[PDB]
């Protein structure tokens, strides 16, 4: 038997599906949903990571005139400057004090520490969605493990288990991300060669081990003290360290939805997020001919409490007579009411105890055990707390209708307003009748 | 943490050499939290450091 | 590396409200966001013994305070007022949980 | 707790004392013998 | 749970209170005033003899 229904992506929420298979006993089974991830397929960009510059001892020509050439290096700059008469810790550098010069350059290589330190610039894709529920089968504790895209089922103790495609596509990473270690950043990081000075992407690489480095960082060489060979320069700090301490916060703390980030694999988990449809292949040893279960008879409900705390504050008693010894399916007949008990047990003639979560100031609801109905209802009391470190077991109160019984309050002026206006046409159409007639 | 750093040795005369560099130090803050030594309790986060070899 | 855990804040409890006394030894980043479509990121340092009160949607409320794990809130359907009993009891035990349809209902 | 008042005494001398400092044990680490807790921080030192 | 009533001052006379905690099942406290004492506060004047 194929049964197919669909739960809220809430992580950490059970919820209550009836199989209903004529012929056959009522089944319960209740299904959690323990993880959920999205991993976005990555393609990487480029890197990003602090620059070294480099800087040959300058070549100090007296007397004599020096020149340089234009070499490849990813941020050459060279230099000559005239009349430099520089000094030694003994004395004079040369000769002669005229007419002198000196050749400076740099260069800007990848620093050794791109290895370990570094942002990676990614672009971000689809993203396999996956999933682990737990299922609450013939009273056993089952998990699976799938994707979530209608395919890859996964069988256990016989029952085929297929989830999702996701009911949405929506995910907290966009189509450029940065991962620094195990944090994730949606920025628009620069297009590789484009990188600009003192920002991310100063300084780039494909690959963290690729000789072939892109760097733009304003490197200008200046005239040096007189009196000494020192070789000064302006230029950018690293984009790099400056991102690090700008970095703001990761998408692990800014992320809709409570959606918890973690990287290697880069991967959103738990995102409450749509819903997702689930189809389990049911084996015909699972289900109980109706001939063959219990059958109750002359029952009836009582409520000794009920509190809508959203933690199952309210309790239920239900009195029965039971044709046999055996197991019952319970389920609620109500999305207001939800019922915490999968199954009961019944024996003789005896009660049974289960407990329930309603958002309703009044309860008014039908508990279904096996082929049988009950009417149950009473008033229900406010929490006294106010906050809680769980979320709701029950669903929202949805649009008015559903309101606090003795309300008859509203019953009685609408109708008092109702009956006067009523009556107010009587009158009016009698008299028009009258004077209708009278010519 | 400071502005400047300063490294020195005595010489083989017993005179002092030491040479100041202008640098600023001032450490990243690793965790959520602004601390200036290593607890005996807490959490541990990955960082980068020099090796000893 | 080993980073410090701050120490835990005294937790009180309004309508709709969380209030949490910090006690931080150092400059210690407190952020929080709902768990919704708009989580409204906020953060802050403090560098001092503080009282901080936080509004709590009916999504509800993650809560991060220095390197402690992050505390989730949700509000109750709690009221002063209450249900059944006389007229008055009544609009204000519906005002109190839903203070927008109550209005625009009656 | 945190606040004036969270130690109390009759008399300076008395040893009848009320506290609430919301002191909770907490779980030792990597092979240390050392007992952590959280506790608040004196209501006294604050209101100084 | 806090419960809130008034007595009389009348010491050695016990009254009752009901507490009503929905969901639980009711409970009765009994309070009896065993000693009320009113001390002044005094300054002395003098001491006359």
């Amino acid at each position: 038997y194929e049964h197919v229904t669909v739960i809220p992506n809430t992580v950490g929420v059970p919820y209550k599906t009836l199989v209903n298979r004529p012929g056959y006993s009522p089944m319960v089974l209740e299904m959690e949903l323990l993880s959920v991830t999205l991993e976005p397929t990555l393609s990487l960009d480029y890197i990003t990571c602090e620059y070294k510059t480099v800087i040959p001892s300058p070549y100090v020509k007296c007397c004599g005139t020096a020149e340089c050439k234009d070499k490849n290096l990813p941020d050459y700059s060279c230099k000559v400057f005239t009349g430099v008469y520089p000094f030694m810790w003994g004395g004079a550098y040369c000769f002669c004090d005229a007419e002198n010069t000196q050749l400076s350059e740099a260069h800007v290589e990848k620093s050794e520490s791109c290895k370990t330190e570094f942002a990676s610039a990614y672009r971000a894709h689809t993203a396999s969605a996956s999933a682990k529920l737990r299922v609450l089968y013939q009273g056993n504790n089952i998990t699976v493990t799938a994707y979530a895209n209608g395919d890859h089922a996964v069988t256990v103790k016989d029952a085929k288990f297929i989830v999702g495609p996701m009911s949405s596509a929506w995910t907290p990473f966009d189509n450029k991300i940065v991962v620094y270690k195990g944090d994730v950043y949606n920025m628009d990081y620069p297009p590789f060669g484009a990188g600009r000075p003192g920002q991310f992407g100063d300084i780039q690489s494909r690959t963290p081990e690729s000789k072939d480095v892109y760097a733009n960082t304003q490197l200008v060489l200046q005239r040096p003290a007189a009196g000494t060979v020192h070789v000064p320069y302006s230029q950018a700090p690293s984009g790099f360290k400056y991102w690090l301490k700008e970095r703001g916060a990761s998408l692990q703390h800014t992320a809709p939805f409570g959606c918890q980030i973690a990287t290697n694999p880069v991967r959103a988990v738990n995102c409450a997020v749509g819903n997702m449809p689930i189809s389990i292949d049911i084996p015909e040893a699972a289900f109980t001919r109706v001939v063959d279960a219990p059958s109750l008879t002359d029952m009836s409900c009582e409520v000794p409490a009920c509190t809508h705390s959203s933690d199952f504050g309210g309790v239920a008693v239900i009195k029965y007579a039971a044709s046999k010894k055996g197991k019952c399916a319970v389920h609620s007949m109500t999305n207001a009411v939800t019922i915490r008990e999968a199954e009961i047990e019944v024996e003789g003639n005896s009660q049974l105890q289960i407990s329930f979560s309603t958002a309703l100031a009044s309860a008014e609801f039908r508990v279904q055990v096996c082929s049988t109905q009950v009417h149950c209802a009473a008033e229900c009391h406010p929490p006294k707390d106010h906050i809680v470190n769980y979320p709701a077991s029950h669903t929202t109160l949805g649009v008015q209708d559903i309101s606090a019984t003795a309300m008859s309050w509203v019953q009685k002026i609408t109708g008092g307003v109702g009956l006067v206006v009523a009556v107010a046409a009587l009158i009016l159409i009698v008299v028009l009748c009258v004077s209708f007639s009278r010519h | 943490k400071g502005e400047t750093l300063t490294v020195g040795f005595t010489d083989s005369r017993k005179i002092s050499h030491s040479c100041t560099h202008p640098f600023h130090h001032d450490p990243p803050v690793i965790g959520r939290e602004k601390f200036h030594s290593r607890p005996q309790h807490g959490k541990e986060l990955p960082c980068s450091t020099y090796v000893q070899s | 590396c080993r980073v410090p855990k701050a120490r835990n804040p005294t937790v009180t409890y309004g309508k709709n409200q969380v209030i949490m006394l910090l006690y931080p030894d150092h400059p210690t980043l407190l952020s929080y966001r709902n768990m919704g479509e708009e989580p409204n990121y906020q953060e802050e340092w403090v560098m001092h013994k503080k009282e901080v009160v936080l509004t709590v949607p009916t999504e509800g409320l993650e809560v991060t305070w220095g390197n402690n794990e992050p505390y989730k809130y949700w509000p109750q359907l709690s009221t002063n007022g209450t249900a059944h009993g006389h007229p008055h009891e009544i609009i204000l035990y519906y005002y109190e949980l839903y203070p927008t349809m109550t209005v625009v209902v009656v």
